[PDB]
């Protein structure tokens, strides 16, 4: 649950990498 | 004017390589000093210019 | 203006935060772009600057009175710098993932220095007032290691234990 | 008329956080602790008497954030000054609910009852803490009765299962640390007395005397076990 | 509006932001010196000056903490972990600024409650600063064990970190 | 129904089922109000409001 | 916990 | 942002 | 803590 | 939001079985 | 959007 | 009430 | 509309 | 957008 | 990983 | 044939 958010967090960085 | 950010140390790592050169007046031994410019008003005002008087006597030795 | 104070942080001098070298400051704040709040804490961040360049002269003063001992107790200050410049470096990527983040963060990070900073700046003046010369030093450092602020006993422990090491070098040597 | 209803409705919502606003002055009434909300004249009589059914909310709400104010200033010890920290707990679990309105304030639109379901939810727990405040107005408390007038005000409400849950919420804290004391004198035999949060009093023979004020929930006979 | 959003975090931090409050005590209260705005910016303006008062006398209080370590072990240590709870502090302040720049509203109602729960946790540092104006080491010990014979584990807990401090 | 839950007003006097109803009877008067909110938003104009 | 959840709370504000 | 707040206290409640 | 989660992530997008 | 609500406790259940 | 959630979750039930 | 049937109605073929 | 696409989805599984 | 998510659902159960 | 990114489109639409 | 029939009438719809 607390790891879920880490990466929800590390996705939505990516996100705005990849764009 | 505005010289090049984080290139003109790049730049001095060159010289420190090379050792005389045009970026930096080591014209002697006893006077080792660099002059580059002033640069801008917004984004690393003079303590990159402190930085450079530093290694300035480092390429001196 | 996220590189501005960690620059101003480590000494060097600019012509907004005017600084001679070592001993003198002029704050100068005709500022536009920082509010009379900002600057009273930027006043507040240099003071954390100010001690550290009060401390590379005590540096190059016996490194580069006199006494085998003075250079030992250098070799303890630079262990009280190290996670200082280890912080400095990790405030360096917090500038890069994304550079609008403001500076409170970075009063955060010296607020914790804001009890290491001064507590050694009040050990050192008070080593340069009584003229120490030898194993005097060792013995201030003692009682000043039977303070308490458990990060900074620790830390006075730890220039305890290099120049015990020296102290451990020479009956080791004479025996 | 309705740009004159939503700016009353503004000051309403900060007379609900407990503040002072612009057009709705407040009286004192025995200190502005009972706050009697005045509201000025309205061109439109009705829309300033909806507003009058809403005022007694913010009313009970200073009753009850300055009932823990008070006996935290005097430190009390009792059960009653943890009892005072759930409703402080239920004050803050209160102004998260006020700033979803200033979250809709930002694009939504107010109606009559828009501003209603959101009091009535409120002015139930307002309603059910005058009930409290109004029981600690007849004198009482110390500690063990503070737990038995709990326990007649619980055994009141029976009916209204809604907030009967809460109140099984603030009678289960308050006996927290009473159930302590239960514990360390039940099976090791020590006391721990701030003020006195038990009813047994030292004072071989070596003879015990209950307080006959401390009395809890339950009646005597288990008391005297 | 939002002139008033910054200007509490720098009242947050220390001393006075855009006006002069000319208020070391009692609490820091804000004049603006404006009539024909609304009565209602004095009041918010004040529960900022009481969060921002407490503060002050923290840090006051770390700087009169500075000793070789003098008549006592325990009374700076007492004041390490002071350091720590002035040190909670500010990483509640570092969510605030957050909000204020571009990268929710900028209102002070909502920040009034993200402020309340701070409220609960400064305030009760206020009681175990008053209790210890004069002090000697072994006294600090029946200091907080008188704070600790209060029930309510919200403070209870937090001076039983300093119970645990304390006595160490 | 407003007034019959200002006479309701008891310690709980004469009954528990007689303040359940009560409830009830608040219970019924929410459903009135949801009938008031929807009017409400149903008189945007910027359906038309006739009677 | 909750310093974890703060700094999650900064970051997502700044991913759009 | 309410619904962050939300379960940022449940966070708090957890630890 | 997986559903509560998720709901509140996607509610304040 | 409410339908992704009722999705993650479908994705429970579903989990579950 | 809730009905159509739970006729979606029905079906990936059924497979 | 359209949408709902159009969502049943995709799933439905993916079944068959 | 919906409970006619129920209804549909029933029939299918009648002849399956 | 259903279809696919009903997808998504499906590989993440199975 | 792919399951999460999955069920954000899903929460974006 | 009849998974055919499903997806013709499917089709045309």
């Amino acid at each position: 649950a607390a790891a879920a958010a880490a990466a929800a967090a590390a996705a939505a960085a990516a996100a705005a990498a990849a764009a | 004017t505005i010289v090049t950010e984080t290139q003109v140390i790049r730049e001095t790592l060159w010289l420190l390589s090379g050792v005389k050169k045009l970026l930096i007046f080591q014209l002697n031994d006893g006077k080792v000093n660099v002059r580059n410019d002033i640069i801008v008003t917004h984004m690393t005002q003079n303590c990159l210019r402190s930085v450079l008087e530093q290694i300035a006597a480092y390429g001196q030795v | 203006m996220i590189h501005e104070l960690l620059l101003a942080l480590s000494g060097y001098p600019g012509s907004i935060f005017t600084w001679n070298k070592r001993t003198g400051l002029q704050v100068s704040q005709d500022i536009p772009f920082l509010h009379p709040g900002e600057t009273s804490v930027l006043n507040r961040l240099c003071k954390l600057g100010t001690d550290y360049i009060r401390f590379t002269e005590f540096i190059e003063q016996y490194t580069g009175l006199h006494g085998i001992y003075l250079r030992a107790f250098c070799r303890g200050l630079d262990s009280i710098l190290q996670p200082y410049r280890q912080a400095l470096l990790d405030l360096e990527q917090e500038f890069l993932a994304d550079p609008h983040l403001s500076i409170s963060h970075i009063n955060y990070s010296l607020d914790q220095f804001h009890l290491l900073f001064p507590s050694i700046m009040v050990v050192v003046e008070q080593i340069k007032s009584q003229k120490i010369h030898g194993c005097q030093i060792l013995e201030t450092v003692y009682k000043h290691s039977c303070g308490g602020l458990p990060p900074v006993r620790s830390a006075l422990e730890k220039t305890l234990a290099v120049c015990h090491g020296v102290m451990y070098k020479q009956l080791s040597a004479w025996m | 008329l309705p740009s004159q209803e939503t700016c009353l409705v503004e000051d309403l919502l900060y007379i609900l956080i407990g503040v002072d606003g612009r057009y709705i002055s407040v009286q004192p009434l025995v200190g502005r602790q009972s706050r009697s909300f005045s509201v000025e004249q309205n061109l439109d009589s009705s829309v300033k008497e909806l507003v009058n059914r809403i005022l007694p909310v913010a009313t009970n709400y200073s009753t009850v954030t300055r009932f823990v104010e008070e006996n935290s200033s005097f430190e009390y010890g009792q059960v009653n000054h943890a009892l005072g920290a759930a409703m402080r707990t239920l004050g803050k679990e209160y102004m998260i609910l006020i700033s979803q309105l200033e979250h809709l304030q930002r694009q939504g639109l107010l109606s009559l009852q828009k501003l209603w379901f959101y009091i009535q939810p409120t002015l139930r727990t307002m309603e059910v803490l005058a009930s409290i405040a109004t029981s600690l107005n007849k004198g009482e408390c110390f500690g063990g009765a503070t737990l038995s007038l709990l326990h007649d005000r619980t055994f009141g409400y029976t009916g209204d299962s809604q907030a009967q849950e809460l109140c099984l919420y603030l009678t289960k804290a308050a006996s927290a640390p009473y159930f302590d004391i239960l514990e360390r004198w039940i099976y090791r035999g020590i006391i721990n007395d701030p003020y006195s949060e038990f009813m047994v009093e030292e004072h071989w023979d070596q003879r015990y005397t209950i307080v006959q004020q401390q009395i809890p929930s339950f009646l005597q006979k288990v008391a005297d076990k | 509006e939002t002139s008033l959003v910054r200007d509490l975090l720098y009242v947050f931090q220390g001393i006075d932001g855009k006006f002069v409050k000319m208020c070391n005590s009692e609490n820091c209260y804000k004049v603006d010196g404006k009539v024909a705005v609304s009565k209602s910016l004095k009041d918010i303006t004040s529960k900022l000056s009481e969060l921002g008062w407490l503060h002050n006398k923290i840090k006051k209080y770390t700087d009169q903490r500075s000793l070789d370590r003098a008549f006592g072990l325990v009374g700076q240590s007492f004041c390490a972990a002071l350091h720590q709870e002035l040190k909670e502090y500010y990483r509640l302040l570092s969510v605030l600024h957050s909000q204020l720049q571009v990268e929710s509203s900028l209102t002070l109602r909502r920040l009034l409650v993200w402020t309340f729960d701070p409220k609960i946790r400064l305030k009760t540092l206020a009681a175990l600063v008053d209790h210890c104006q004069g002090r000697k080491g072994g006294e600090l010990a029946s200091a907080v064990h008188a704070y600790t014979k209060t029930g309510d584990p919200y403070m209870r807990s937090l001076v039983q970190h300093i119970l645990g401090l304390v006595a160490y």
